[PDB]
């Protein structure tokens, strides 16, 4: 769906009066299952094929031949913007498949080692859709999480393509391959504020231990 | 399909009038006692339904298609 | 459901996998499992027909197969008591 109109705030509004809270969840009540009920839908056909689908998908996105490569690198990015609907598991599942690291390495070896200067144009855009997948995963919760439980920050840093300084005839190249990493490192310092909500209403026992920064 | 029509409204007309007592003698006791699962939440989850409900039937009643006053 | 003897005896096996089980739970996820209604609720229906079962019979069984069986019980009393602080190290 198209976004909704931004909800405009009049700031003035302090004093006493008591009435028009007990009508306000109930048109969100429609709109939220109106546009639930379509990403529901999707999640419910997702969420039943996961396994094999998820599967498929991220072995075509290291066995595939470059150009189709990056497509089924954009179907998962496409994928991970809706995985939040199934509850992280296609996010889960390549770490359960160690498609994080194993993309992290495919990553520096390739790509941020001392023969940069010599990458194939064609294979750059392979490089920026892998790039581009890490920043989807980086753009939530879990998936920063992840990201460091793979040593991100530290395994692109111990690469040698940062200890360059570049010269103008390239200047270009290098900064097409530092701007993906300057904006993951970035999006890793986002989540890490969300912390300060502990109303301490016991009366529900529900042990998830999904790790609250 | 008119007997059903009117048995439906007849029945929605009793449960908005009962309704209505209920809220005045609740907007009562919800002054007189603040001065000095929850179950109760089924009312509140029927009363909040039973409102969207009411406004839903009337929007589809009244928002070509001949509204019902036509035909 | 059709004799006393076989019910006793299907539910101290069942009662024994859960002993395995017990052994094998390690996540956060599984104690969630272990402790979720459905499972709480067949143990203490389980423990309930065993018990209710085996003071039908306390008059005619033998002096070692009642030891035997109150030696059961005390385990089906601390799966049941397993299953219930997994539900509640989770409020901590």
């Amino acid at each position: 769906t198209t976004p909704t109109t931004p909800s405009l705030s009049p700031l003035s509004t302090s004093i006493n009066n008591v009435v028009e809270m007990n009508n306000k969840s109930k048109n969100k009540n429609n709109q939220d299952k109106e546009q639930g009920y379509g990403n529901l839908n999707i999640g419910l056909i997702i969420s039943k094929i996961e396994d094999k689908f998820i599967r498929i998908l991220s072995s075509d996105c290291n066995s595939f031949s470059r150009g189709w490569r990056i497509t089924a690198i954009s179907c998962m990015q496409s994928i991970l913007s809706i995985d939040n609907l199934c509850g992280h598991r296609s996010l889960m599942f390549l770490q359960n498949k160690g498609f994080i690291i194993n993309m992290i390495n495919d990553t520096c070896s390739k790509y941020l080692s001392d023969n940069w200067e010599n990458i194939d144009p064609k294979d750059l855009h392979v490089y920026k859709s892998q790039m581009s997948l890490l920043l989807k995963i980086s753009q939530q919760m879990d998936g920063v999480h992840l990201l460091m439980n793979n040593n991100v920050i530290g395994s692109f840093v111990k690469s040698p393509f940062l200890n360059y300084i570049p010269t103008d005839k390239i200047f270009g190249k290098f900064i097409e391959i530092l701007l993906p990493i300057l904006q993951l490192f970035a999006s890793l310092c986002c989540y890490c504020n969300n912390t300060s909500k502990n109303n301490g209403n016991i009366n529900n026992n529900n042990n998830v231990g999904g790790t609250v920064l | 399909s008119l007997k059903f029509s009117k048995s439906i409204l007849s029945t929605i007309y009793l449960s908005i009038v009962l309704k209505r007592s209920n809220k005045i003698n609740n907007n009562n006791q919800n002054n007189d006692n603040n001065n000095e699962i929850n179950d109760n939440n089924i009312e509140n989850y029927e009363n909040e339904y039973s409102n969207n409900l009411v406004e839903q039937f009337l929007t589809t009643f009244f928002i070509d298609y001949n509204n019902l006053f036509i035909v | 459901k059709e004799e006393d003897e076989s019910l006793i005896y299907i539910t101290s096996v069942y009662f024994y996998l859960v002993e395995s089980l017990i052994n094998t739970i390690q996540t956060a996820t599984e104690r969630r499992l272990f402790s979720s209604k459905q499972i709480l609720q067949s143990l203490e229906n389980r423990e309930s027909t065993f018990k209710s079962i085996f003071n039908r019979q306390r008059s005619s069984l033998n002096q070692e197969t009642i030891k035997k069986l109150e030696q059961l019980l005390i385990k089906f009393e601390k799966i049941i008591s397993i299953s219930k602080s997994f539900k509640d190290f989770r409020g901590y």
